[PDB]
RNA sequence: UGGCACCUCGAUGUCGGCUCGUCGCAUCCUGGGGCUGAAGAAGGUCCCAAGGGUUGGGCUGUUCGCCCAUUAAAGCGGCACGCGAGCUGGGUUCAGAACGUCGUGAGACAGUUCGGUCUCUAUCCGCCACGGGCGCAGGAGGCUUGAGGGGGGCUCUUCCU
RNA sequence: AAGGGAUAACCGCUGAAAGCAUCUAAGCGGGAAGCCCGCCCCAAGAUGAGGCCUCCCACGGCAGCCGGUAAGGACCC
């Protein structure tokens, strides 16, 4: 008897508030999402999983002094061209990318990881555009 | 900047060419 | 934050208090807007400007309509000069007063595929002294094997010029509106003949 | 030994409602908020306000009489007013009043002309002294900081901008 | 400022303060000042 | 400066210069400070700071150093003591010649001296430029937002006060 | 450059633990040629391939192919 596999499945499309969530430790569960690893039927070489919209990243939040100390950092390729910017900054500008950011480094590198990452809609504030696909509300 | 004067390793090129060999 | 379209028409100096003052000569007006962008509508503030009249045998259809739609007869360029909304529908020289300060780009003149000396003032070589068919060569280019490799940007020989240069803080010298004439003292990029924008001065 | 523990007099008739996080008090010289944090509690008893700390740890203990402190001062402020007066010694200096303003003249080639800022009245009595006159405590002190900070007592004359009460203290030259 | 891996006090009047993760002495006497480094 | 002898002796070209730089900061200058046996001006010493700057000439192969004239300053170091498929080739490895010295001798020297062959063609990565292709769910002609990058970042004299 | 903003060392306001004192534990100031932005240039292969304006349009036979066009485009000069 062979291990069962999915025939292609219509992929459900969960919403999340980050508000005042544990940056990291929400960063975690949006990937299990992603992966499909909360699915019985879990596939390791296919997008079977969720799509995972998160709102009100602004309102992530943070332990420690990380606000002040967490840096993020570019590589430019250039003499000199590291850049580094702190959270707050981060926040302070593009507070979208810190959850991302967190993600991405969670889900797997290759294509396929690469795939998944482009299934998280993450949105800055309370509203989002995917009114569309209904999504359904998770409490994480 | 080294004192203890780095002598060659190496003679400078270079003396003669192996031609022919046909 | 006003500014308009025009072409270089070249260089005299002129008499000003016992002084001789080089200037550019540009003809500027007059420009009819033909688009407005509107935050609503576009995300920005700009005007587009027509400059230089068309042979509409010459518009395409999609260009012709564009034109149209702005009740506007057709022109040889478009640009827009960035938060800019004039009063009117046309910008002409009138908005600059001599004595005013103002940027000007243009698009310098080609040098093609420049040596590394034209380009970036290298020193080449000795022209004696033993030199070696190096006399214009950039020497050295790296290291050794740390880090093994070549940086980005290192100046090298390419092409040089036909670019965009926006040349700073020059001082309007007198404007001449029966003809559409601006006078700004000191020189510009590109060819006479080529293309400008003038804008009114950031320096302050 | 302590100060949260001491209560606080509220003369009549000072207002002093609670809410968490704040305590809001109101007086014949206006009003003036008050951050407190959410870990005391602040007690309104009979033309007193009392501060109470959950515990004996160290963090409780130093929120404690700071607590007590700030609105025992936003108290003392709205009733009897905050105040500092600066000196201003040294010969060729001087200021005047411009204006709701502070105009200092001290030894720079020009005069230095300083805002009140919101809830601040100066006040020049003779040209060598002025007052730093507010509700807030800390914004009294504050401004008057800066003022003296236009130019320092000398370390060698006396000269510059005083507090009142400031002790000259100088020091040899050759 | 004088600055060490020894600050101590140095007169009666001295007084060591810990000042945002930093151990400073200060004192009426200026000589006396210290940060730790 | 050494110790060791681990890749490399079916080759990793080595001093110095030139050219091009890039980085460290234990900062020479310039910015900002504390203390001063800081009156002033000037200076000592320490802290913060690597953005930019950091001259021309005599000697010598020299690096280094000394010196002349300046200067805000004339910083120190890393990059195979950066850079010979980039140049040089003055120096230090060959063959010639000589001096001093040593050896009976042939010869020798971490001595001196004059002379003495430095290799048109870039596969790949990297770099500077420029296109071709496809893509950006209809095809088109214009005009643009700027994510992200890169460039730039020096300083003095005088006068007023 | 100006200018805005956040900082370094440093100086502070208010202030307990520690009845005094303390720039700090709560909070708030000031503060560098340096940092962010601002200036100039590149830039949507930014495959996260963005936006605006205008043009063409439902063409024949069996998310496919073929043929003639549309707006345009290339060729050639
Ligand atoms: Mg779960
Ligand atoms: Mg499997
Ligand atoms: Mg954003
Ligand atoms: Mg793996
Ligand atoms: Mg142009
Ligand atoms: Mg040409
Ligand atoms: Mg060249
Ligand atoms: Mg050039
Ligand atoms: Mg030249
Ligand atoms: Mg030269
Ligand atoms: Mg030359
Ligand atoms: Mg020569
Ligand atoms: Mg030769
Ligand atoms: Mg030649
Ligand atoms: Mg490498
Ligand atoms: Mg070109
Ligand atoms: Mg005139
Ligand atoms: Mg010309
Ligand atoms: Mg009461
Ligand atoms: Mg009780
Ligand atoms: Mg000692
Ligand atoms: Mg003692
Ligand atoms: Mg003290
Ligand atoms: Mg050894
Ligand atoms: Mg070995
Ligand atoms: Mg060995
Ligand atoms: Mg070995
Ligand atoms: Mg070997
Ligand atoms: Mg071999
Ligand atoms: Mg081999
Ligand atoms: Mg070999
Ligand atoms: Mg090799
Ligand atoms: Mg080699
Ligand atoms: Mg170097
Ligand atoms: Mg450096
Ligand atoms: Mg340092
Ligand atoms: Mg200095
Ligand atoms: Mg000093
Ligand atoms: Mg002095
Ligand atoms: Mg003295
Ligand atoms: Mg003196
Ligand atoms: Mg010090
Ligand atoms: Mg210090
Ligand atoms: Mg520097
Ligand atoms: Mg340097
Ligand atoms: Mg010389
Ligand atoms: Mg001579
Ligand atoms: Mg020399
Ligand atoms: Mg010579
Ligand atoms: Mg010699
Ligand atoms: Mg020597
Ligand atoms: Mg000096
Ligand atoms: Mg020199
Ligand atoms: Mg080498
Ligand atoms: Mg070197
Ligand atoms: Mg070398
Ligand atoms: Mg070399
Ligand atoms: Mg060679
Ligand atoms: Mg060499
Ligand atoms: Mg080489
Ligand atoms: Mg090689
Ligand atoms: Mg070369
Ligand atoms: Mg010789
Ligand atoms: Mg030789
Ligand atoms: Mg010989
Ligand atoms: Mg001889
Ligand atoms: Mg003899
Ligand atoms: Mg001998
Ligand atoms: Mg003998
Ligand atoms: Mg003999
Ligand atoms: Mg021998
Ligand atoms: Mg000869
Ligand atoms: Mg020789
Ligand atoms: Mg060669
Ligand atoms: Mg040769
Ligand atoms: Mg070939
Ligand atoms: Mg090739
Ligand atoms: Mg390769
Ligand atoms: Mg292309
Ligand atoms: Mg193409
Ligand atoms: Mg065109
Ligand atoms: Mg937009
Ligand atoms: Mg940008
Ligand atoms: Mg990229
Ligand atoms: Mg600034
Ligand atoms: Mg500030
Ligand atoms: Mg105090
Ligand atoms: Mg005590
Ligand atoms: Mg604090
Ligand atoms: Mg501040
Ligand atoms: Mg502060
Ligand atoms: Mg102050
Ligand atoms: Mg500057
Ligand atoms: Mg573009
Ligand atoms: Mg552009
Ligand atoms: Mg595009
Ligand atoms: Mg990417
Ligand atoms: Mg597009
Ligand atoms: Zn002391």
């Amino acid at each position: 008897m062979k291990t069962y596999v999915p025939k292609q499945v219509e992929p459900r499309w969960v919403l999340i508030d980050a508000e005042g969530k544990t940056l990291g430790r929400l960063a975690t569960k949006i990937a299990t999402l992603l992966r499909g690893k909360h699915r019985p039927d879990w596939t390791p070489n296919v997008a079977m999983g969720d799509f995972v919209v998160v709102v009100n990243a602004d309102k992530i939040r943070v332990t420690g002094k990380k606000l002040e100390q967490k840096i993020y950092t570019r590589y430019s390729g250039y003499p000199g061209g590291l850049k580094k910017i702190p959270l707050e900054k981060m926040l302070a500008t593009h507070p979208e990318r810190v959850l991302e950011h967190a993600v991405k480094g969670m889900l797997p590198k290759g294509p396929l990881g690469r795939r998944l990452f482009k299934r998280l809609k993450v949105y800055a504030g309370p509203d989002h555009p995917h009114q569309a696909q209904r999504p359904e509300k998770l409490e994480v | 900047r080294r004192i203890r004067f780095r002598p060659p390793y190496l003679p400078r090129p270079g003396r003669r060419p192996r031609f022919p060999p046909p | 934050m006003k500014g308009i379209l025009g072409v270089k028409v070249g260089m005299t100096r002129i008499f000003r208090d016992d002084r001789a003052v080089p200037v550019t000569v540009i003809l500027a007006g007059p420009c009819p807007v033909v688009q407005r962008r509107t935050p609503e509508k576009d995300g920005y503030t700009a005007v587009q400007l027509g400059f230089l009249p068309q042979n509409p045998k010459r518009v395409n259809r999609p260009l012709k309509g564009h034109f149209a739609k702005a009740g506007v007869e057709p022109v040889r360029i478009l640009r827009e000069i960035r938060d800019f909304n004039p009063e009117g529908d046309t910008v002409t020289v009138e908005i600059f007063k001599p004595g005013e300060r103002v940027d000007v780009t243009g698009t310098s003149k080609g040098r093609g595929f420049a040596g590394v000396m034209k380009r970036w003032n290298f020193a080449g070589g000795p022209d004696s002294h033993g030199a070696h068919k190096i006399h214009r060569h950039p020497g050295s280019i790296g290291n050794r094997k740390t880090p093994g490799r070549v940086y980005k940007g290192k100046k090298m020989a390419g092409h040089y010029g036909a670019e965009r240069v926006t040349v700073m803080n020059l001082e309007v010298v007198d404007v001449i509106p029966e003809e559409n004439l601006l006078l700004v003292k000191g020189a510009v990029p590109g060819p006479n003949g080529g293309l400008v924008i003038v804008r009114e001065t950031k320096k302050a | 030994s302590r100060i949260g523990r001491l209560p606080i007099p509220v003369p009549k008739g000072v207002s002093v409602e609670v809410a968490p996080g704040r305590v809001k008090v109101k007086g014949p010289k206006g009003e003036l908020e008050v951050p407190v944090s959410p870990e005391m509690r602040v007690v309104v008893e009979e033309g007193v306000v009392r501060v109470e700390r959950p515990s004996d740890e160290r963090r409780h203990k130093s929120l404690h009489g700071l607590t007590r402190t700030l609105i025992a001062n936003a108290v003392k402020g709205v009733s009897e007013g905050y105040s500092k007066e600066l000196l201003i010694k040294g010969i060729g200096y001087r200021a005047r009043l411009v204006g709701r303003a502070l105009e200092l003249t001290v030894g720079f080639s020009h005069p230095v002309v300083v805002e009140p800022p919101e809830g601040i009245t100066f006040e020049v009595p003779e040209p060598t002294r002025v007052r730093v006159s507010g509700i807030d405590k800390q914004k009294v002190g504050q401004v008057a900081a800066n003022i003296r900070a236009i130019r320092k007592p000398s370390a060698y004359h006396e000269k510059g901008i005083y507090y009142a009460g400031e002790p000259v203290r100088l020091k040899p030259g050759k | 400022m004088k600055v060490r891996a020894s600050v101590k006090r140095i007169c009666d009047k001295c007084k060591v303060i810990r000042r945002h993760g930093r151990v400073y002495v200060i004192c009426e006497n200026p000589k006396h000042k210290q940060r730790q480094g």
